DNA sequence: ACTAATAGATTAGAGCCGTC
RNA sequence: UGACGGCUCUAAUCUAUU
DNA sequence: ACTAATAGATTAGAGCCGTC
RNA sequence: UGACGGCUCUAAUCUAU
């Protein structure tokens, strides 16, 4: 009896001041806000390295009609929804064979071997990119099966740690997923089976290595101005240093005049120690006075409200420090994010589980959304099965919990890692657990960079 | 267009009378376990927490037939509800907690009455049922055990006892396999294999009449039912679901 | 009665191969190398200094009309020229204000206010680079007159020094370059006035501008198969610490199947400290082996013949050295191009003086050389005064002088910082200076991007 | 084709028969002097390397009347141009060095016997004539002193020996500025400033005519120029340029 | 003092599948 | 690491009661 | 011991200019 | 530093007392 509160979608913006709902049903027919002429792309990788990515590149300029769907069945070229020309001409490749490869491949230590995989790999890139007059854009690294099938810390992680120094975009595939018609499960079909998807698939490749080369595909405009969004997320570290050691990750959401700035705050804290995710007094106010800087050094004023975000819920430790470090008229609020609740809700007609968008609301501070479900968009549920709903409340300080709500579905539209039509979690987690994920890799990282293209 | 909302949940249209503490001091030994015991009771401090009496519990220990009721402290429950209680002896918090440890208690005592088997999971015990009690292998028209390939898969509820929102049952419905029903396959990772290859054959519907069928076989009448912590007084929980309001329907 | 050997002009290549001795009217008629859509320019300057850049922007876009296509040639237009794409879409900007400048302006003590000023660009270019999302190919520095008017070490050698650490291509441009029209000497015409020859001034910053960004505009073809270059100088440092110290640079111009960019092997040798201009027998076999070993990564086998252009004499103390960390079948050469020899040859009749490429072998070791004055091909005096002409003495070794006077010519033809007709001064030379002198400024440069782009 | 070129080159065409050392041991003052010698001797250690005889000193020298004709170390001419001569107590690249050494000073000292007015220089001496020493300052039909506004401009020439090609006379013109002709500036900016503004009307053919001029007027005979090394022997030199004979030509 | 305590109530890894 | 779900399985912390 | 020795011969800096 | 000529003006080094 209890009645659900519907959020209306988050509406995202586009170009020519054009204003679309859906994102990559809004790609397919208008473009980005920016335009950037070509991508000077190059890749790295075996002799099939290239065999994989030249024709899979080759024919993935060309419409890609997705079959047998109603979701997202179609992709109009890369270059028509782009307005950006990059294809298999200006492919820079640098050749690592197999026997060196080979020999790395064989060792028994995996923490050396990881690490002696990578070293190859970004030493190529390192010098190419010093040591080479022509100028790449971002690379495309392919690994082969068997690379992660016995060698594997993570190589993923370990890869993009090493090259934040040197602020080389770049981005991971393997003969799986681009060629995965060449390996074939001898007892069936080919195990990554996707080509009733392949159309819309090609959509994420052809979205992310747009993101990695100045790319600003879409933008929000249901942004209020003067309100800043700081994800911060509890990473924790444990292989090869201390397991009771918490960093953080900062975003932003701030508008300077018109346009979103996504730009992640990196500043890594490691000083809890107790294995708390908990921020010291010490640190505390440099979160605020690095990012509410970044807000002043942007717009030239502070933020008149802040929504800071945590999937961790604060004490009162922190908010004493939080606040006294900003003005009287920047009143900090605290919203806690929990995708721990597993309260499941279900419908008395159709095989469909529950829409997207319809929020509960259980109190002034608390309440229920669901990110994901059967959105009718598409026609088809985004979760098939029934899904969990965030349970979003506000923890310290006081605001509209129905603006807080709305905002978090504001959050969850854009992904530019991934062409979905919505994410189950506000990106200012999201993007704040990758950066969590790569600044923890290594270890000798000094003011990593900001700009999400580099993970 | 509008939507009638039930859910996973399962409230308490009914609360037991009050908690009652009891001054057992000196009666049980640090070395004593109370997992053991028929009825929902936890220590705390010198005190021993239920809502039964005290010779409820002498059956199993005979020694503790010397306690008497004028030792007992008496706290209500919906002063609890509300979440208005105040004391330097006891927190709300440690109240509230210390209800939905009783609670989560008390729902295995009344599982492990009932005749539907275990299993042992990460951090809860589901309950699974078998072939035996059942007709044509089916409840109320719902296929709540079925045989796929040369195995047969087994519905299964997951319980826990919450008091943020209100007091409520809050179950987790989830799949278990067995070779031929009198033993299950003790390896975790076929065991799940094979539940998301099952599991992604089915659909919103028959996930909510399987989970509905359960608890109507669980229930004990038509309207409702209670949780025997006690052969006195009762957790009556609903057999239905805490339905919700969903003013938007699907459009085309 | 001494007889003046001539050797023709060496041949260069183009789009398709195309047979044009000079190289701005090959690029009129024939595109680069390779083709690089468009080019994404970033800003960095005073608030009114950008205006004078979007001034330019649109100048170069448009074509400019020299003089008479025989004595300097018209300028058809970047996306006319070079097939790529720049204009005022997709340039970043970066406001500086005049006021701090002014108070750095604004100090006696002229090294920590040199020092104060390129870092004011910096800490605006480094960040802009890492905490981005716009992909930027080239940026322009825009600096002020009064700059360099009272306060200048020098500016720009300092400025890429540091911006090297982290390779980013960088041009100056200064008000005065580009808004000659705007300042005007007040006792009569702009001291910058080059109205007539603005057609070619275009030219240059174009071709600047595409080699700082993936410019491969020509590639010679008269390289000899299997051989190898090397420049040479001797830089020196004075800025404060020991009261001497002789620097060297180098760079490399092997071949490959077809066509091949060449790059400067640097790693400075800081170490001489008598200050005489000689490289010592342990930094000279670290030099050659690295530029020998590098070759291996491009052919497999090492270079047939390597020449070592340098513009002092080589000691004997010193090209043992160099024979010894080299193979029994790679014969090594030493040639020192010298400019202090007064020799002026001149015509009894005609007003003009000689042409290029005419040479006077003093003897089968040593050889005189024209590179500068009033060639006949445009029939304009490159230089207006006598020439002088460039000395080419075997110091070490032994090849056939004719070989190297013609194989010098090709050196001579590209110098990719200035689209001229052909350097007065071999490649291997001038580029050294630049390389060298960059390095200078600053003394702590750990590994330098061995390319020229960022120089 | 056929393309005659002159350079700035004089090469010599006879040399005296041999070279003069002195050895002043143990009589040599020790504030000894060579520069005021109206004769081309450059003395280090105790030889003395000239081409006159000892009594050619003696004017101001009394003291060198001791000196003795066995003591006159003569090295021939012959072995400069090849080289063949190698001796412990001179090198043979010192007496290629030794004879430019004294040439230039030979070359000084005609330049001051002449009436020709100098130009000191941190490394060369520039000769450069005064206006009304002949008329109109046109040598040979051919320009050599103008008067540009309220500056003169006077030719000049710096030449040093040079024998690594061959033994040749290898001179360098360049222009100077008075007020008057008389009143050096001290304004070397505006010197050089003035030498830019010289040079933005001259081109190839008045570049060679104008050193073809010079040295023409310091010709001792027609076809060459002595110095006064030795009160008897002197050292001719072409006063017209080495010839060269390009023979690949183009169009003017 | 801390001792491991047994369920809370929070927390992140990490492997495993289906599916877009 | 294409990317998103979904559970399963482990691990830890603060709260009191021992 | 080198003290500077006065020149040849090399080399680099930093100025200034032009632009037939 | 737009760039590349040409000079100017300094300076130091090595080769010999």
């Amino acid at each position: 009896m209890k009645e659900l509160i519907y959020i209306e979608e988050p509406k995202i913006l586009f170009a020519h001041g054009q204003k679309c709902t859906d994102a990559r049903d809004g790609l397919a027919l208008f473009g980005p806000l920016n335009n950037l002429y070509g991508i000077k792309s190059g890749v790295i990788g075996t002799k099939q390295g290239l065999k994989i990515f030249r024709d899979y590149l080759d024919h993935i300029q060309k419409p890609i009609y997705n079959s047998n769907s109603i979701t997202r069945p179609m992709f109009p070229g890369f270059e028509a929804v782009f307005d950006c020309k990059w294809e298999s001409t200006g492919i820079t490749f640098k050749e690592v064979t197999n026997e060196d490869i080979g020999k790395f491949l064989y060792n028994s230590s995996t923490h050396k071997r990881t690490y002696d995989l990578v070293s190859l790999f970004i030493d190529k890139i390192i010098s190419a990119n010093k040591n080479e007059d022509e100028n790449v854009d971002v690379w495309f690294v392919i690994v082969p099966d068997e690379i992660y099938k016995y060698c594997r810390a993570q190589f993923h992680d370990q890869f993009k740690a090493r090259l934040l120094k040197h602020t080389i975009p770049t981005q991971i595939f393997r003969e799986s997923t681009l060629a995965w018609r060449d390996f074939k499960n001898a007892f069936g079909l080919p195990i990554r089976d996707f080509s009733k998807i392949e159309g819309h698939l090609a959509w994420t490749i052809s979205t992310a290595a747009f993101y990695k080369a100045g790319g600003k595909p879409w933008k929000l405009s249901d942004v209020r101005n003067g309100v800043c969004y700081l994800g911060l997320v509890y990473k924790k570290v444990e292989k090869s240093k201390n397991p009771r050691n918490a960093c953080c990750a900062a975003q932003m959401f701030l508008d300077n005049g018109d346009g979103t700035v996504f730009k992640g705050e990196v500043g890594p804290w490691y000083n809890p120690k107790n294995g708390q995710y908990h921020l010291e007094p010490k640190e505390a106010k440099a979160l605020l006075s690095q990012s509410l800087q970044s807000y002043k050094e942007q717009i030239g004023e502070y933020p008149k409200e802040v929504f800071i975000h945590a999937k961790t819920r604060f004490n009162h430790q922190e908010w004493d420090a939080f606040l006294e470090v900003t003005p009287k008229e920047t009143n900090l609020v605290g919203v806690t994010i929990s995708k721990t609740k597993p309260l499941k809700l279900y419908k008395t007609e159709g095989d469909y589980t529950i829409l997207r968008g319809n929020a509960y609301v259980v109190n002034e501070r608390s309440a229920f959304l669901w990110t994901v479900g059967y959105v009718p968009k598409i026609q088809t549920a985004l979760s098939m099965e029934v899904p969990n709903p965030l349970f979003i409340e506000i923890n310290k300080g006081e605001a509209d919990i129905k603006q807080v709500l709305k905002d978090i579905l504001s959050l969850t539209k854009l992904n530019y890692n991934a062409c979905i039509f919505a994410d189950g979690e506000p990106v200012t987690l999201r993007f704040a657990d990758k950066i969590g994920e790569i600044l923890t890799a290594s270890t000798d990282i000094k003011t990593p960079p900001l700009a999400f293209k580099y993970y | 267009k509008e939507e009638i909302y039930d859910s996973n949940w399962l409230s308490i249209l009914s609360f037991p009378e009050e908690l009652r503490f009891h001054e057992y001091n000196w009666m049980l030994p640090k070395r004593f376990d109370v997992r053991e015991l028929t009825f929902p009771a936890v220590r705390y401090k010198n005190y021993l927490c239920t809502f039964a009496w005290a010779y409820d519990f002498t059956y199993h220990l005979p020694k503790t037939e010397t306690y008497h009721k004028s030792k007992t402290i008496r706290i209500p429950t919906e002063e609890i509800l509300s979440g208005s209680y105040d004391s330097n002896f006891i927190r709300n918090a440690e109240c509230k907690r210390l209800i939905v440890q009783l609670l989560n208690k008390a729902f295995e005592l009344r599982m492990k009455d009932k005749e539907v088997q275990e299993y042992e999971m990460s951090n809860k015990t589901a309950y699974w049922l078998e072939k035996g009690k059942l007709e044509k292998d089916k409840f109320e028209k719902t296929m709540l055990v079925g045989k796929q390939k040369d195995k047969n898969w087994h519905f299964a509820i997951s319980g826990a006892s919450k008091l943020y929102p209100f007091p409520v049952l809050m179950i987790s419905s989830h799949i278990f396999f067995t070779a031929d029903g009198k033993k299950l396959i003790d390896s975790s990772s076929v065991q799940h294999s094979s539940r998301r290859r099952q599991g992604k054959n089915w659909w919103n519907n028959t996930w909510r009449t399987k989970l509905l069928a359960f608890i109507k076989y669980l229930s004990d009448d038509d309207t409702s039912f209670y949780l025997e912590m006690g052969s006195e007084e009762k957790v009556f929980v609903s057999n239905e679901p805490v339905k919700f309001k969903g003013n938007v329907s699907y459009n085309i």
